[PDB]
C-alpha cells in the first residue's frame, strides 16, 4: 500500500495520542515500552481472529520475536481503529484513565472498521420446499424441490 | 388400418406437438403444498408442549 505500516508505527501512534512519548508535548521515549507495546499488539491481533474476524494481519512465522520494524500487512484504512483499541488496552500500564473524547473517537473508529466487514448471511430455501410447475422442473431444469444444501 | 386404438382424456394440438391432460395434473401444486403445511405444523406443535 501507500507507505506500508510497520508494527512500530502503530505503537508509536498510540503512545503519542495520549501524550506519553512525543515531540509535541514535552520530550522522550523508552525502549521497554516498545517491546511491551508490540507484544500487546500481537496478542490483540491473535484475539481478533474470533470476534471482529481476520483483517489481514501478518503474524510472525515460526517463533522468533515480532520486532517493531516488521511489516504489519494492514491497509492504511485501519490504523486509527487498531491504534485506539491498543491504546485502550495499554493505558493501565502507566496508571491512567481515558477521557470521554478518547472513548468517543475509539468507538467511532471501531464502528468504521465494523462497517467494512459485514456479511448478512442471507438464509436459503429448505430442501423439502417444492418448486412450482411454473418453472418447468421436467425439461428446462431438473430436481423439483430445492436442493437447499450444497 | 393400423390396429392400435388410442384413447385420450383431453387432447389438443398446440405447436406442432400433441398435448394431453388427465384429471389430476392441475391439482399437483395445491396438494403438495398442503402436505408441506401439515408436516411443518406437526413438529412445531410437538416441540414445546407445555
Amino acid at each position: 500500500m501507500a507507505t506500508v505500516l510497520t508494527k512500530g508505527e502503530i505503537v508509536l501512534f498510540a503512545l503519542r495520542k495520549f501524550a506519553i512519548a512525543s515531540n509535541a508535548s514535552l520530550t522522550d521515549v523508552e525502549p521497554q515500552s516498545i517491546e511491551d507495546g508490540v507484544n500487546d499488539l500481537e496478542d490483540m491481533m491473535s484475539e481478533w481472529m474470533i470476534n471482529p474476524g481476520d483483517i489481514g494481519y501478518a503474524f510472525a512465522t515460526g517463533d522468533e520475536q515480532p520486532l517493531p520494524d516488521d511489516e504489519s500487512g494492514l491497509p492504511r484504512k485501519y490504523k486509527h481503529a487498531v491504534g485506539y483499541q491498543l491504546l485502550l488496552r495499554m493505558l493501565s500500564d502507566y496508571s491512567l484513565e481515558p477521557t470521554p473524547q478518547v472513548l468517543s473517537n475509539a468507538q467511532r473508529s471501531y464502528d468504521a472498521l465494523m462497517t467494512d466487514t459485514l456479511v448478512v448471511p442471507s438464509m436459503r430455501r429448505r430442501g423439502d420446499f417444492p418448486v412450482g410447475q411454473g418453472n418447468k422442473y421436467d425439461v428446462f431444469t431438473s430436481d423439483r424441490y430445492y436442493p437447499g444444501d450444497l | 388400418h393400423i390396429p392400435l386404438i388410442p384413447v385420450y382424456g383431453k387432447r389438443w394440438f398446440i405447436d406442432d406437438i400433441e398435448r394431453v391432460e388427465g384429471h389430476i395434473a392441475k391439482a399437483m401444486d395445491p396438494q403438495r403444498l398442503y402436505n408441506l403445511q401439515v408436516s411443518m405444523l406437526a413438529d412445531t406443535a410437538a416441540q414445546d408442549p407445555g
